[PDB]
């Protein structure tokens, strides 16, 4: 199995979450249960319900009640989460995940796969892309052997946010840090990228950001200067 | 129903971690079918062992053989054996248990800590604002932190050698994929704030040692 999951990141309070689970490798309605489970920024694993495969039949967590719709779509191999009313409670990544049903080898119970994830946050603030600043590396380190260089990914909402060194050829020295949370409620992230000296004068370094929330892709140059 | 985890643990390498979960009296440990899950920073938790008894038990897959579970019936509780420890199981670990209906129940997790990891000082990198963003007449300073452990660290900002308090924001220390710590601090400045000083510095400190990175507006 491979579980594909969508749905936006940001949601107005008391409005609906809604999230989807691709499925690939195996027929929904044959079988296994399939479920949501959710993790608060900082705290553990929550449960939330799950389906069956087989019957349709659909199990909640009680604290979230009347707030929670599982339902599959075997047109298209899916199933999906429906909360209402979210609050602040809410924030949080949430995960599909599988397992087999009652029945056979308890093994099979344990969750089997889990999808990538969604970061959800709930906010009445509005989506804001990133203004992405390309980071030279200081002249006097590129007088040495190795030198450093980055992307700044500045003021933007909500997370999360993606970056890839050209085009993803460039992953050996990256590292891409966690982001800040600004006083403004805005995050920033930096990500940097250590390379020979000697590449400089012969590669072309761009950063790809990329923040699905507000449809914002961009590529940054960063350029090599000498003062 | 309710699984009680201790919120974290050390233990030494080559010994055993034994990390607790307790069940709430309801239930009985000794027929619950446990599972427990690894997660590490950025991924979803993983299957990590099944285990019913001695007889009936399954590793997770790409888990070693050096993990185990056992059952004290008397405080009714489970636990996962990791032996010969490494820094790679350095994780969270929830366990877990079904109820009637296959719902799923969750101990808070107890975050893993193996002991004698070797002291690593900080690698930091400053940049100072680009030219793009001084256009916009904003200018941010960002000081990059890595590779350091262990995860405490006290960083300060100063402009002409004397301290700057405003404006900054630092993220706590977040643990690498090779079980040392990032973080980094960043300073809002204005284009005009920046301009009128000769040299800005961020002082990363971490158990005792300073380590400096300076950036200097004349360019």
């Amino acid at each position: 199995v491979q579980l594909q999951e969508s749905g936006p990141g940001l949601v107005k309070p008391s409005e609906t979450l809604s999230l989807t689970c691709a499925v690939s490798g195996y027929s929904i309605s044959s079988g296994y249960y399939w479920g949501w489970i959710r993790q608060p920024p900082g705290k553990g694993l929550e449960y939330i319900g799950y389906i069956s495969g087989s019957s349709g039949s659909t199990y909640y967590n009680p604290s979230l009640k009347s707030r929670v719709t599982i339902s599959k779509d075997t047109s298209k191999n899916q199933f999906s989460l429906k909360l209402s009313s979210v609050t602040a409670a809410d924030t949080a990544v949430y995960y599909c995940a599988r397992r087999d049903r009652v029945g056979s080898y308890p093994y099979y119970y344990g969750l089997d796969s889990w999808g990538q994830g969604v970061l959800v946050t709930v906010s009445s603030a509005s989506t804001k892309g990133p203004s992405v600043f390309p980071l030279a590396p200081s002249s006097r380190s590129t007088s040495e052997s190795t030198a450093a260089l980055g992307c700044l990914v500045k003021d933007y909402f909500p997370e999360p946010v993606t970056v890839s060194w050209n085009s993803g050829s460039l992953t050996s020295g990256v590292h891409t840090f966690p982001a800040v949370l600004q006083s403004s409620g805005l995050y920033s992230l930096s990500s940097v990228v250590t390379v020979p000296s000697s590449s400089l004068g012969t590669q072309t370094y761009v950063c790809n950001v990329n923040h699905k929330p507000s449809n914002t892709k961009v590529d940054k140059r960063v350029e090599i200067k000498t003062c | 129903s309710v699984l009680t985890q201790p919120p974290s643990l050390s233990a030494s390498p080559g010994a055993s971690a034994r990390l607790p979960c307790t069940l709430s009296s309801d239930l009985s440990v000794g027929s619950k079918n446990m599972y427990w899950y690894q997660q590490k920073p950025g991924s979803a938790p993983r299957l990590f062992l099944y285990y019913y008894s001695d007889s009936d038990k399954q590793l997770g897959p790409g888990v070693p053989n050096r993990v185990s579970g056992s059952k004290e019936t008397s405080s009714n509780t489970a636990f996962l054996l990791i032996s010969g420890l490494q820094p790679e199981d350095e994780a969270d670990y929830y366990c877990q248990v079904y109820d009637g209906s296959a719902n799923d129940v969750f101990g808070s997790g107890t975050k893993l800590t193996v002991l004698g990891q070797p002291k690593a000082a900080p690698s930091v990198t400053l940049f100072p604002p680009s030219s793009e963003e001084l256009q916009a007449n904003k200018a941010t300073l960002v000081c990059l932190i890595s590779d350091f452990y262990p995860g405490a660290v006290e960083v300060a900002w100063k402009a002409d050698g004397s301290a700057v308090n405003a404006g900054v924001e630092t993220t706590k220390p977040s643990k690498q994929s090779n079980n040392k710590y990032a973080a980094s601090s960043y300073l809002s400045l204005t284009s005009d704030q920046w301009k009128s000083h000769k040299s800005y510095s961020c002082q990363v400190t971490h158990e005792g040692s300073t380590v400096e990175k300076t950036v200097a507006p004349a360019e």
